[PDB]
């Protein structure tokens, strides 16, 4: 019984009916928390929080402080769950059925006595072997400093 | 020159000043950064005063010797 | 004035009951020389420690319990 | 290594959410036992903004929406 | 680390249960042209406590085992299987001689590392009379390859990082040896 | 039966440790209220709540029953949603953020090696839920301090960000257990008073108290943002402050004052000296002990955020802003360039053991 | 107990002094909180103009039940000095309901307390969910 | 001249800290130590006349990769994640009692199941286009065709 | 007016339009469709905008503020921050002592002084 | 050249040495074509997803159906709750059907 | 921090000694597993007189373990709470 079909089918309502920025807005955390959870369990949790420190922490609460300053002004229910539930018949993404629905393992070894997390590795290999991908978002980032102020500041 | 604001490349030494009067959340700002290149860049005068650099720490797996394996290798058999 | 010396001084003096009385309503464990009582019932004491600050140095104990009027 | 505790810790705080929740429909007393006057909704008086009293009818900065 | 792997038990069953893991069991055994071998069966607090004394005595084995992988080429675990033998068998060898020889040392240190989270720094001195009861008895020394002797770490007198709590048999133990065999 | 039971606790056990441990952090986030009072009663010649219970210990449950039992104003009969979010979403965000402070070794419900992640990511999101509450409720008092709030709490959480970071260069762990238990023979005030100076700062501004106050600007914005919330979202977003209160308190403790690590080691000595470890009641004092070392640093900062309120008027907001951007970035962007450079220097850049 | 802060004339005074370090409302858990919402009391303080006294009714059906109203002085209970006055409303009593009437000009300090606890002991008093088993 | 009463408050929420502490550290130890006793209940409880001195075992923080290994190898030995064992030979159980955690490898449900964000030109061609896998079955279809030659 | 509200290039004569088709006028009577076949361009000072005067945030700093030493509708007109313009409304506590004076006698008028003000 | 198929602690994966043997026959100077890289090539892929042996497992499951032979008597036993991988079922001597600790190492 | 460094040395070849050992018992047990799968393939396509009993690997000269198996006995399905009823693993119930 995974539960995070039923929270799903609920955005999957609201964002159907959404009306005012009030309800988009809504709609964006209410996919990045099916979003944050789902990946803390199953398949990578340093990327679980990497979500939360960044989308939530950073351009979510940057969304509500811009939409205050933008506006605020004002076929039935069976077509909703009408669409919804034809919408719901086919959910697989892919169409490998073998891949789909046979269940694999891996096997361990004990050549790594350097046990190190995940982010570790990736400092080791976005520092030294990729450095220019990290000089270049620097300089990315350097642009949208002096974009950003050129667009907004008047003067 | 009673309070005139300072020519950076006539004098040096009073142009500091003043953005050390002035704007002080900017000049010891500089200054607690510059530290750091500069204790890097002191650090060979520490190679061969202080003490020698640690071994590199075994971070490559097994440590296979380089040599080829002993054919006259027995016991602990079967 | 406020500190431990003075409630635990006032809590041996005084006993249990009248103390806890004062843990009731007082809320300051305080005890000083009775001066008599009136009509209705109140005791009225003065206190001779040379540590109650000025205005707190004649207090009283109702009758009641729970309230006082 | 091994969060079924840390799970629990988790369900017990969601759990301790709704009894913020409920706690006060239930403790409350009913609108009949104070004043009875009117319902929340009803009561549209109290139901309303609050301006110092006096009734009344955020185009923030440059620099705030610039920081 | 603790990423979830496909290979070990994962951080809560909520993972197991998104990824319908199951815990599949294998109830043959090794064909019987394989020579049997007796596994060891010592436990983390026992083999990081013996780890080093292993060691020693298993030097020219544990080479030869890894040497093997390097020549197989790929094809390890068929091809080095009978080097595989030879260090299971000189590793029981270390854990029996322990436990006739040095046994209330060595179940006085690694009782120390499962009172302190496995640490080494944490069992300094239940260590030092493993090593020296073991060195009386077994020729096994402790040797930590790389830098000069006189910098090894267990032999430094004042270590910087000391155990938040002293564990009580290792106190008791060193006092009762540190007036009567180090007079 | 004797064998359905013993076997019964064995089943519920650890849901009663997380009760236990849920109650530790309510008495202390219900009593610092009340010590608040108490001591900015004192330090103004005050008294504080002592006639609510036995010298004014029961002042926090009076509050808590008083407000909790109030008419709740709602926009409409079925409009529960919109007073409630705030409140909650502020709530459950600290009260995650508990589940990674360890009371001792390995004391935590969550370990793993990226426990500040967690604990700054769990800050994040209270920060949305604050931002929720001045929000689409009218148009009076709210909705003018939540732009306002906004614009705040989102420019002090990056220096709060760097701060913390700059402690986990230092140690080269992201775990909180790996950093107090790294300050064993040095304590990160003594090499990094600016940062717990720092530090405080961004924790108070994060809070949203005073000095730093101008979110419930109480002589500006009435009751600021809560001046539409009575009752139950009332208490949920008051309980939501003070937990923060205290866990910015521990946090400062835990990264600045060594955390649970003993004052002395020959005084922690000689206390466990005295009960024998075969049995079990070595370890219901040796917790006792750290976490008693925990409590009393994290007093301290309890202590202190009443203290700074008690003696220190607001600032304006408009220098809130240009201070952190002006003044405490570039301080706080210089020393995270400064401790890499001196550790390598010396060559002693840091490992996890 | 927690009133609001409704101080409108020279008898606001009196209620500052309550919370000052001499008799310290706070030590009896009474915090004045401004917003009505949080105010469960409201201590109508001081002279109640014509051109206050509709704004004085919004505040007051503001509050959340419970709620009580205390009136202090002479001019909140029946026009005082003023009682002859164009402009004056005579006795607030005539837009809100009031629980108890503290008499002065100004009541002083300890007469409010006093005000106070008379209808603490009232509240006490009330038998609310008892009403419902045994008077509904 | 300290005041007391102000620090009354300070008193209980020392006592605070002290509860969650003294619980947690004494109920997790106790527990961990209890299930290392033995592969059963009947031991785990069961206080032995002739044994020695309880020795526990607090809890491990700063576990890595190995320590999962470690675990799961003490289980299948001592039937617990942190057994105490030193036999140098190992029962017979645990030659064959290796467990493998055999697991599904589909994308996260908010991937396949959002309104929006499965909606992508190449998600769609995975989703309705059989080109992709008409290729891929011909090397299944290979290794059968492949055996009898 | 009262409900809403209504250059340095040069003003520049283009007469005649046409396209490759035709005229302007040809097809006149169809290009309001053709959202490319405008001819009032939307950067020009004099382009007719017409936006009602919505009234700008006018918070009261009113009778229930702490702040407050009494009862002031504190009317204040402000946009973003800053302060436009401001007209307290005094009177809230006018109880007319000026009127009562004149019926009451030189002793009976000075307890009314000390009524002005309170400290 | 860059490093591909790293794994997670920053040494090749379980699939690198698969992707270098690819690598190493493309680039060799002995061979006229890429021909015979082609099985090479067929390998890396089965490693990443094991599609062609997923298909087997396939066959296997549909095979076993159709001899009527059961799962129960073919299949491989295996244990789907984490809290219930008693010391009876692995097999200890002593052991007994209790729930083995998980909530906390 | 250079102490930190030293203790890590001592860490990193305390595991090395120990890596033969574990790493051995962990060979035997994917050679029983593979050996293992390749026993239950011969039985299942026994009848099948041209089906091949090899890996989907075509390089032969790399030991490429199995990585998928057939699903048999539920063994805690009679499971309830805290005894899992466990189904005998070998042979019949
Ligand atoms: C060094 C001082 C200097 O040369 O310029 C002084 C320059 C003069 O400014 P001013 O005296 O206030 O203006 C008076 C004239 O109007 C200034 O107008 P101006 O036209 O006379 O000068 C503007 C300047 C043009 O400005 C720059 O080119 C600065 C380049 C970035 C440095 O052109 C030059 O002066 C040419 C000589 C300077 C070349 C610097 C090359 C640096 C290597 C790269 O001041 C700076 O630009 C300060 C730059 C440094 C900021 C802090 C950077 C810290 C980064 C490290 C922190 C981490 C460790
Ligand atoms: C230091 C050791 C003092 C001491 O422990 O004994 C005195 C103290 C009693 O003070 P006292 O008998 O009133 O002192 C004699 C005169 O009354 C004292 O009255 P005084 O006005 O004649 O003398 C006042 C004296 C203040 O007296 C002191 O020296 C206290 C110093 C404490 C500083 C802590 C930091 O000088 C000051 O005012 C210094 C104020 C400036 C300090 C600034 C802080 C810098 C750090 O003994 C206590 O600690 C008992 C109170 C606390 C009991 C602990 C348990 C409370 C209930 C817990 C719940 C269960
Ligand atoms: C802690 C959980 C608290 C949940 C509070 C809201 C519960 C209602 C269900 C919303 C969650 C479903 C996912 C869709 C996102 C919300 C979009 C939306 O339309 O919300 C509608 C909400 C209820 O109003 P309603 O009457 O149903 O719709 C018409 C309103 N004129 O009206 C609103 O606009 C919401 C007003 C509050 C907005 C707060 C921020 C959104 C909630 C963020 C936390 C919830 C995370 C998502 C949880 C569900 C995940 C599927
Ligand atoms: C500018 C100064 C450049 C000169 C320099 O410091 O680099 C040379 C230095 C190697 O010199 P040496 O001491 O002989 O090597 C010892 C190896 N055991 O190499 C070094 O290791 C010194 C590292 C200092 C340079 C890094 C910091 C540069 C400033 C940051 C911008
Ligand atoms: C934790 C807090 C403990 C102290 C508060 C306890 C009050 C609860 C009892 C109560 O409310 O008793 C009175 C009630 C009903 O009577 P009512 O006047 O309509 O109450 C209004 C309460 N609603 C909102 C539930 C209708 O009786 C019962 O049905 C008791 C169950
Ligand atoms: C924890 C213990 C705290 C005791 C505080 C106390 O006894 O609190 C006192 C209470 C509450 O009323 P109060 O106005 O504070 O009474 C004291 C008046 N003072 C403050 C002016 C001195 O009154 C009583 O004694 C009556 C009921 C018995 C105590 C009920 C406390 C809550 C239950 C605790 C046990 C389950
Ligand atoms: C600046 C204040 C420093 C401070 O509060 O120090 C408190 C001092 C010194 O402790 P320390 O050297 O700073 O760190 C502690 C280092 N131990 C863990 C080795 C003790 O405690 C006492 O010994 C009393
Ligand atoms: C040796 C170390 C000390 C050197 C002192 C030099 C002071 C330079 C100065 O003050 O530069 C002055 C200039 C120009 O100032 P202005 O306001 O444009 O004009 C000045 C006033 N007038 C009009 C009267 C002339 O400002 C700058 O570019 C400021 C650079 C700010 C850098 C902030 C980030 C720092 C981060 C630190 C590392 C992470
Ligand atoms: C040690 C010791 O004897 O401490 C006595 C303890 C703790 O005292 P506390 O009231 O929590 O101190 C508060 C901490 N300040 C004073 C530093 C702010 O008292 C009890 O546990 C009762
Ligand atoms: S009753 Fe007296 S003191 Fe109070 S407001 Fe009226 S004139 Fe002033």
């Amino acid at each position: 019984m995974n539960l995070e079909i039923l929270d799903l089918s609920i955005l999957g309502f609201y964002s159907l009916i959404s009306s005012n920025s009030f309800e988009s807005i809504a709609i964006l955390v209410a996919t990045i928390m099916p979003v944050i959870t789902e990946l803390w369990y199953n398949y990578s949790q340093l990327f679980a929080l990497l979500y939360t420190l960044i989308y939530v922490g950073a351009v979510v609460i940057l969304f509500v402080f811009i939409l205050s300053v933008i506006n605020e002004k004002e076929s039935g229910l069976f077509i909703l769950i009408l669409v919804l539930l034809l919408d719901d018949l086919d959910d697989n993404e892919s169409n490998d059925n073998d891949y789909n629905n046979v269940y694999i393992t891996d096997y361990a070894d004990w050549f790594n006595n350097y046990n190190e997390s995940d982010l570790s590795v990736i400092g080791n290999l976005l520092f030294t072997e990729y450095a220019l991908l990290l000089l270049i978002i620097s300089f990315i980032l350097l642009m949208s400093i002096i974009g950003l102020i050129l667009i907004v500041k008047k003067d | 020159a009673i309070g005139d604001y300072p020519v950076y490349y006539k004098q040096p030494i009073r142009w500091l000043s003043y953005h050390a009067h002035t704007r002080p959340h900017v000049f010891y700002a500089i200054a607690v950064a510059a530290l750091g290149p500069v204790f890097m860049m002191a650090t060979p005068l520490r190679r061969k005063f202080l003490y020698d650099d640690h071994e590199p720490l075994p971070a490559n797996g097994y440590p296979l010797p380089n040599r080829s394996r002993d054919k006259t290798l027995t016991g602990y058999d079967d | 004035s406020s500190s431990i010396q003075r409630t635990l001084r006032n809590l041996w003096k005084n006993g249990f009951k009248k103390s806890f009385k004062q843990l009731q309503g007082y809320n300051d464990i305080k005890s000083g020389r009775l001066v008599g009582t009136d009509s209705f019932g109140n005791k009225f004491y003065e206190v001779d420690d040379p540590v109650e600050i000025h205005m707190r140095t004649r207090f009283v104990e109702y009758t009641g319990f729970w309230r006082q009027d | 290594m091994l969060q079924d505790l840390f799970n629990n810790y988790v369900i017990l705080v969601g759990i301790l959410g709704l009894i913020f929740l409920g706690v006060n429909y239930f403790i409350v007393e009913s609108p009949r036992m104070d004043e009875n006057n009117g319902n929340i909704s009803d009561y549209i008086e109290k139901s309303g903004p609050f301006e110092c009293g006096f009734s009344s009818f955020n185009p923030i900065p440059i620099a705030f929406i610039l920081v | 680390s603790s990423t979830h792997t496909n290979d070990s038990l994962n951080s809560s069953n909520y993972v197991d249960k998104l990824k319908d893991t199951h815990f599949v069991f294998e109830n043959d055994k090794l064909p019987s042209e394989i020579p049997d071998v007796e596994e060891v069966g010592a436990t983390t607090a026992p083999l990081l406590s013996a780890a080093y004394f292993i060691g020693a005595k298993c030097q020219d084995y544990n080479d030869d085992f890894m040497l093997c992988q390097k020549e197989a080429k790929g094809n390890g675990p068929i091809d080095c299987l009978k080097e595989g033998r030879r260090v299971t068998r000189c590793a029981s060898g270390v854990l029996k001689d322990l436990n006739t020889h040095c046994s209330d040392e060595f179940r006085l240190h690694w009782q120390c590392l499962s009172f302190s989270n496995l640490e080494y720094k944490n069992c300094r001195k239940a260590e030092s009379l493993l090593n020296k009861c073991v060195f009386e008895k077994m020729n096994l020394v402790k040797k930590i390859p790389g830098i000069p002797e006189d910098r090894q770490i267990h032999l430094k007198q004042n270590p910087v990082l000391k155990p938040v709590a002293l564990h009580q048999d290792s106190e008791v133990a060193f006092k009762k040896a540190q007036n009567e065999n180090s007079i | 039966m004797l064998n359905n039971l013993f076997d019964f606790i064995e089943y519920i056990e650890y849901w009663l440790i997380i009760v236990a441990f849920v109650a530790s952090v309510l008495i202390v986030v219900a009593y610092l209220t009340v010590a608040e009072r108490k001591t900015m009663g004192y330090m103004q010649r005050r008294l504080g709540p002592n006639a609510v219970g036995y010298y004014g210990v029961l002042m926090a449950v009076a509050d808590a029953l008083k407000l909790l039992s109030k008419e709740i104003v709602l926009p409409h009969n079925g409009d529960i949603i919109y007073v409630m979010s705030g409140p909650l979403i502020s709530l459950f965000s600290v009260l995650l953020s508990w589940a990674v402070i360890p009371f001792g070794p390995g004391l935590s419900l969550l370990d793993s090696e990226y426990s500040i992640i967690y604990l700054l990511a769990s800050g994040s999101i209270g920060v949305f839920g604050t931002v929720i509450v001045g929000w689409m409720s009218n148009s009076k008092y709210t909705v003018l301090a939540t732009v306002r709030t906004t614009a705040q709490l989102i420019s002090y959480e990056l220096v709060l960000t760097t701060v913390v970071f700059i402690i986990a260069l230092i140690v080269s762990s992201l775990n909180i257990n790996v950093i107090i238990e790294s300050q064993y023979n040095i304590w990160y005030i003594i090499p990094f008073f600016p940062l717990c100076l720092i530090f405080f700062i961004s924790a108070l501004a994060e809070t949203a108290r005073p000095p730093f106050d101008n979110v419930e600007a109480e002589s500006e914005l009435v009751s600021g943002h809560m001046t539409e919330l009575s009752a139950s979202p009332f208490v949920i977003f008051f309980l939501s402050e003070y937990c923060s209160m205290v866990l910015m308190s521990t946090l400062t403790a835990i990264f600045f004052f060594g955390g649970y690590l003993p004052f002395s080691n020959t005084i922690h000595h000689l206390i466990l000296n005295l009960f024998d470890q075969h049995s079990i009641y070595y370890f219901i004092i040796e917790g006792i002990l750290l976490s008693g070392y925990l409590a009393i640093k994290a007093n301290f900062f309890m202590f202190s955020f009443v203290w700074i309120r008690a003696a220190a008027p607001r600032l304006r907001y408009d220098l809130l802003i240009l201070f952190c951007w002006y003044v405490l970035l570039p301080i706080v962007f210089a020393i995270v360039v400064f401790a890499p450079g001196i550790l390598y220097c010396f060559d002693a850049l840091p490992v996890i053991i | 107990f927690w009133p609001m802060t409704f101080g409108l004339a020279c008898c606001a005074v009196e209620m500052m002094h309550v919370s000052a370090p001499r008799y310290d409302q706070d030590r009896l858990g009474i915090i004045f909180r401004a917003s009505p919402r949080q105010s469960d009391i409201m201590i109508v303080a001081g002279t109640v103009t014509n051109k206050m006294a509709p704004a004085l009714r919004q505040v007051y059906d503001q509050m959340p039940y419970p709620r009580w109203v205390i009136s202090m002085g002479s001019c909140a209970n029946g026009g005082g000095y003023y009682h002859y006055s164009y402009s004056v409303v005579r006795g607030v009593d005539r837009i809100v309901p009031v629980d108890i009437y503290v008499p002065g000009c100004p009541p002083t300090s300890e007469a409010l307390m006093y005000g106070v606890f008379q209808l603490q002991k009232k509240m006490m008093d009330g038998q609310t969910h008892r009403m419902w088993y045994r008077s509904y | 001249m300290i005041p007391f009463e102000a620090l009354i408050p300070y008193a209980i929420m020392f006592a605070g800290f002290c509860l969650g502490g003294g619980v947690m550290n004494s109920a997790i130890t106790a527990d961990i130590t209890k299930r290392a006793r033995g592969p059963n209940q009947e031991i785990k409880r069961n206080v032995g006349e002739d044994e020695g001195p309880r020795n526990y075992t607090k809890p491990r923080y700063n576990t890595d990769q190995w320590d999962k290994y470690f675990a799961v190898r003490d289980l299948r030995l001592t039937g617990s994640l942190r057994g105490q064992s030193d036999n140098a030979v190992a029962e017979e159980s645990f030659k064959t009692n290796s467990i493998q955690p055999y697991s599904n490898t589909r994308r996260p449900w908010v991937l396949r199941r959002h309104i929006i964000m499965k909606n992508s030109p190449t998600k769609w061609a995975r989703k309705y286009s059989s080109r992709r896998d008409e290729r891929e079955q011909e090397i299944k279809d290979d290794y059968i065709r492949g055996m009898g030659e | 007016n009262d409900f809403y509200d209504v250059n340095d290039f040069f003003p520049v004569q283009v007469d005649g339009i046409e396209s490759s088709l035709g005229k302007y006028e040809e097809f006149a009577k169809d290009a309001h469709e053709w959202e490319s076949w405008n001819l009032q361009n939307e950067d020009h000072p004099e382009y007719p905008v017409k936006r009602t005067k919505i009234r700008h945030f006018t918070l009261n700093f009113g009778p229930q503020h702490p702040a407050a030493h009494g009862v002031l509708r504190l009317i204040l007109e402000l946009h973003g921050e800053e302060i436009l313009r401001s007209d307290p409304h005094v009177g809230l506590l006018h109880r007319g002592t000026e009127k009562l004076i004149e019926s009451k006698t030189y002793m009976q008028a000075l307890p009314y002084f000390d009524r002005l003000d309170y400290v | 050249a860059p490093l591909q198929q790293v794994g997670r602690h920053g040494g090749p994966n379980k699939c690198f040495g698969e992707f270098q043997r690819v690598v190493e026959c493309m680039t060799n100077a002995k061979h006229d074509s890429y021909e015979p890289c082609n099985n090479l090539k067929n390998d890396y892929l089965e490693c990443r997803k094991h599609k062609v042996e997923r298909y087997k497992a396939f066959l296997m499951q549909k095979h076993a159906e159709e001899l009527g032979k059961d799962p129960e008597e073919i299949g491989a036993p295996f244990v789907r709750k984490r809290r219930f991988l008693t010391s009876k079922t692995l097999g200890l001597v002593d052991g007994d059907d209790y729930e083995i600790g998980v909530e906390k190492i | 921090n250079r102490e930190k460094i030293e203790l890590k040395r001592e860490k990193l070849w305390a595991r090395a000694h120990l890596m033969p050992l574990l790493q051995a018992e962990q060979d035997r047990n994917v050679v029983r597993r593979t050996f293992a799968y390749y026993k239950r393939e011969g039985e299942i396509m026994k009848d099948v007189p041209w089906w091949e009993v090899k890996s989907t690997y075509s390089n032969k000269d790399i030991f490429h373990p199995p990585q998928t198996v057939l699903f048999g006995k539920h063994i805690d399905r009679d499971s309830g709470l805290m005894y899992a009823n466990s189904r005998n693993r070998f042979g019949p119930d």
